[PDB]
């Protein structure tokens, strides 16, 4: 599914077809797997600029996320879900959501690609406001420090924060 | 810089403050003066410049 | 006094007696869009209304025909 | 009632005045026919309607079912009575009531609200009853009848802004506040819509912003606007849904009236032909292009009618007779002359004028201590 998502290539198929992917999973009563395909098809609609049933569908999962195990999984809708109000430009939801996925995820030990994104998406934050760019050149900072030598385009745009901020 | 982020509008408010700057750098000695005197300074027009300004 | 008010009253109801509720009715038709509005405001919208309800009333969808002819 | 035959009777209006959109407003209030014992408002409306062939048809049918589930709401009300019980009284009362709702009668639906409202328990379900009046009230445009229940329902609440009940009523206040042209205190109700919703007993949420964008654009100023919305995130929601809003905050804030106009259009024919919100539709107009042009004649002391007549897209003759009925008609500003063909203001409306302002009431307070020398010995 990523693989092929990367790939960009007929997009309109590809949201149909995932509808297919979580209607097949839902028939052979896969749950974690049609929460997996919702989670990916929610960034397919975040990449779409949908974010009506982004948010909506994104929140009837989170319905069935909080109630439910994988505190880690969370952390990637409260931080989409952070990607999704700070899109349509919404701060006290983004820094609640960004909160939650913190409080989420101060257990767990996120991968560096979940566990530095939550401070990149913080400096947007803070510095969508303005309030202090001390707080958020330490978080395109460590931000920089996560995305450091992992990927050449973010490391790119990772710069571009810091030297932005 | 079309493929430049929501922060497009924060470089804008970048190049608007220093604009802010400018027009409280020349303006600030002057009573009353002419404004392609003082637009010729910055060579830009006179139109964006009045909608700032009244603005 | 207050008793000249008596004969100036029997040319109220003179006044009224001209016809009997056909203005208070037709006249609140009027009423009912302008009851417990302001009737200053009334005033004003009463003038300019009444100064457009002879012609361009709206006029609003006709400057975009203006702007080439004009 | 709090049914969808509140929205669909309320396209009534627009079924009214045009004969042009008088065809699917008649289609979806026959089709809503069947819906909410509607046989009494298209009968009263049927004036406003097609003629009786078909109409006699199902009129036949919806008058008995009429009576027989008025007679289970009679027999289950006689059930329900001679028994201890307040609030299933208070409900078969309740549910009769707005059954006569249904029917569009509130002649037992006053005296049945009445009954029930002297059932009530509590001042919660007081204000509930209320609002039931107020949502059939909202129909009825009664002025008086709407505002003496929420007037008395006003006072002694004592129980903390609830969810929907207390919003439900601050919803209202933006429904009177429509009706009236009261807009600088109407400009307080809507702060409330972070927790505003759906409401389909009045009011949806998006024709809520809708009709909150009029009151917010016109009556409010740039303090106003970048103070509460342009601060505000939850326009920065809701715009996305249509782009017109967001071209009639950001050219009217950024004041570009050349596109203003050319839009403005949509603003006209969508202020006409509904329900609340038309009979002011001339005073929106007149009041927003004063507001404009003392929002551009604001910062500028002089001004050509070249850079004018370019600014708003429009004929020089058509501003030459705009202000000058905006010098008395209007009163913007101090006296506008063409003896250079240049609008020249002078406006000396803050050193002396900022005391010359008490003067009026200097007299008026004259007059009124003439009052009290008239109160004198007599």
């Amino acid at each position: 599914l990523d693989l092929f998502l990367d790939m960009e290539a007929a997009t309109g198929q590809e949201v149909e077809l995932c509808l297919e992917c979580i209607e097949w999973a839902k028939s052979e009563k896969r749950t974690f797997l049609r929460q997996a395909l919702e989670a990916r098809l929610v960034s397919l609609y975040f990449d779409t600029k949908r974010y009506q049933e982004a948010l909506h569908l994104g929140s009837q999962l989170l319905r069935e996320l909080k109630k439910m195990d994988d505190k880690a999984l969370l952390v990637e809708v409260q931080l989409l879900e952070s990607k999704t109000y700070h899109a349509l430009s919404n701060l006290p939801k983004a820094r609640a959501a960004l909160t939650s996925a913190r409080t989420t995820a101060n257990a767990i030990y996120c991968p560096p690609k979940l566990q530095a994104t939550l401070d990149m998406q913080s400096g947007i934050i803070h510095a969508a406001e303005e309030k202090d760019w001390k707080t958020a050149y330490s978080y395109f900072y460590e931000a920089f420090e996560g995305y450091d030598s992992i990927d050449s385009p973010k490391a790119i745009t990772s710069l571009k924060y810091m030297l932005l901020c | 810089l079309r493929d430049d982020p929501i922060i497009s509008t924060h470089l804008a408010k970048l190049y608007d403050n220093l604009l802010e700057q400018n027009l409280i750098r020349v303006i600030e000695p002057f009573s009353r003066v002419q404004i392609e005197h003082i637009s010729s300074l910055i060579k830009l027009s006179k139109a964006d410049v009045e909608r700032k300004l009244s603005q | 006094m207050s008793e000249k008010k008596q004969p100036v009253d029997l040319g109220l109801l003179e006044e009224d007696d001209e016809f009997e509720e056909f203005p208070a009715e037709d006249w609140a038709g009027l009423d009912e869009d302008e009851d417990a509005h302001v009737w200053e405001d009334n005033w004003d919208d009463d003038n300019v209304e009444d100064d457009f309800s002879n012609q361009l009333r709206a006029e609003l969808e006709k400057h975009g025909y203006k702007m080439e002819t004009s | 009632p709090k049914n969808p035959d509140l929205r669909i009777a309320q396209l009534r209006f627009l079924l009214s005045l045009p004969e042009h959109r008088g065809d699917a407003a008649v289609r979806d209030e026959l089709m809503a026919a069947v819906r909410d014992n509607n046989m009494a408002p298209y009968y009263e409306a049927l004036c406003k309607s097609l003629d009786w062939q078909i109409d006699v048809d199902l009129l036949n049918k919806m008058k008995k079912a009429n009576e027989d589930e008025l007679k289970r709401l009679d027999e289950e009300l006689e059930d329900a009575e001679k028994n201890l019980g307040e609030s299933e009284i208070r409900d078969a009362m309740m549910a009769k009531a707005e059954y006569l709702c249904r029917i569009g009668d509130k002649e037992g639906a006053l005296t049945a609200f009445r009954k029930t409202y002297d059932k009530t328990v509590a001042l919660g379900h007081r204000l509930d009853i209320v609002f039931y009046l107020l949502r059939i009230g909202l129909f009825y445009m009664d002025n008086d009848l709407i505002t003496r229940n929420t007037e008395k329902a006003k006072s002694l609440i004592e129980e903390g802004g609830d969810w929907d009940r207390r919003n439900r009523l601050k919803v209202y206040q933006g429904l009177y506040c429509v009706a009236i042209r009261d807009f600088k205190q109407a400009a307080e109700l809507f702060l409330d819509t972070v927790s505003t919703f759906t409401s389909y007993e009045l009011m949806d949420y998006k024709t809520f912003v809708t009709y909150t964008v009029y009151v917010s654009m016109i009556a409010l100023e740039r303090p106003d606007l970048r103070e509460k919305v342009i601060k505000g995130a939850e326009i920065l929601e809701v715009l996305h849904s249509l782009p017109a809003v967001r071209q009639y905050l950001f050219s009217l804030y950024e004041c570009r009236y050349s596109v203003f106009f050319q839009s403005l259009a949509v603003v006209e024919q969508e202020m006409k032909k509904d329900w609340l919100f038309a009979p002011h539709y001339r005073y929106y107009v007149r009041e927003m292009r004063i507001h404009a042009y003392s929002q551009l004649l604001e910062s500028y002391r002089s001004l050509t009618l070249g850079y004018m007549a370019e600014a708003f897209g429009v004929g020089v003759e058509f501003i030459d007779q705009e202000l000058s009925r905006f010098i008395a008609a209007g009163r913007l500003h101090c006296k506008i002359d063409k003896v250079n063909e240049i609008v020249e203001t002078n406006r000396p409306d803050s050193k002396n004028w900022q005391y010359q302002e008490t003067i009026k009431k200097g007299d008026l307070l004259l007059n009124r201590v003439q009052k009290l020398s008239r109160v004198i010995n007599m």
